[PDB]
C-alpha cells in the first residue's frame, strides 16, 4: 500500500486492491524478450510438467515479498533487485509465457 | 475478460 517500488506495483497492476500476495516477481525486459523464452532451454517445471524453459541470459527482475509484519488492509513488502534466468511455463499458439515458475 | 497469458504480463512484466 506505499511508496516503495513494490508496494506501489503490486497496487497498479491489481495484485494487492483486494489482498496481500505473499511474493510476487517483476521482470523488467520488454515483451518480447521475455515471450522469447518459450522457445530457449526446455525444463521439467517443480511439478514435473515439461512445458518449462529457462533463459539463457540473466535478466532484471524484483523479487517483492511480503515483511512479517504485513496484513490486509496495509500489505508490505521488501524489494529485492537482482539479475538471475527465469523460468516460465508456456502454453498456447502463439507459445507464450503463462505462468512464473521460478528466477535462478 | 482476462486470458492466462494477459494475467501473466499484467502481474509479471514491466517493461
Amino acid at each position: 500500500s506505499s511508496s516503495n517500488y513494490c508496494n506501489q506495483m503490486m497496487k497498479s497492476r491489481n495484485l494487492t486492491k483486494d489482498r496481500c500476495k505473499p511474493v510476487n516477481t517483476f521482470v523488467h525486459e520488454s515483451l518480447a524478450d521475455v515471450q522469447a523464452v518459450c522457445s530457449q532451454k526446455n525444463v521439467a517445471c517443480k511439478n514435473g510438467q515439461t512445458n518449462c524453459y529457462q533463459s539463457y541470459s540473466t535478466m532484471s527482475i524484483t523479487d517483492c515479498r511480503e515483511t512479517g509484519s504485513s496484513k490486509y488492509p496495509n500489505c508490505a513488502y521488501k524489494t529485492t533487485q537482482a539479475n538471475k534466468h527465469i523460468i516460465v511455463a508456456c502454453e498456447g499458439n502463439p507459445y507464450v509465457p503463462v505462468h512464473f515458475d521460478a528466477s535462478v | 475478460k482476462e486470458t492466462a497469458a494477459a494475467k501473466f504480463e499484467r502481474q509479471h512484466v514491466d517493461s
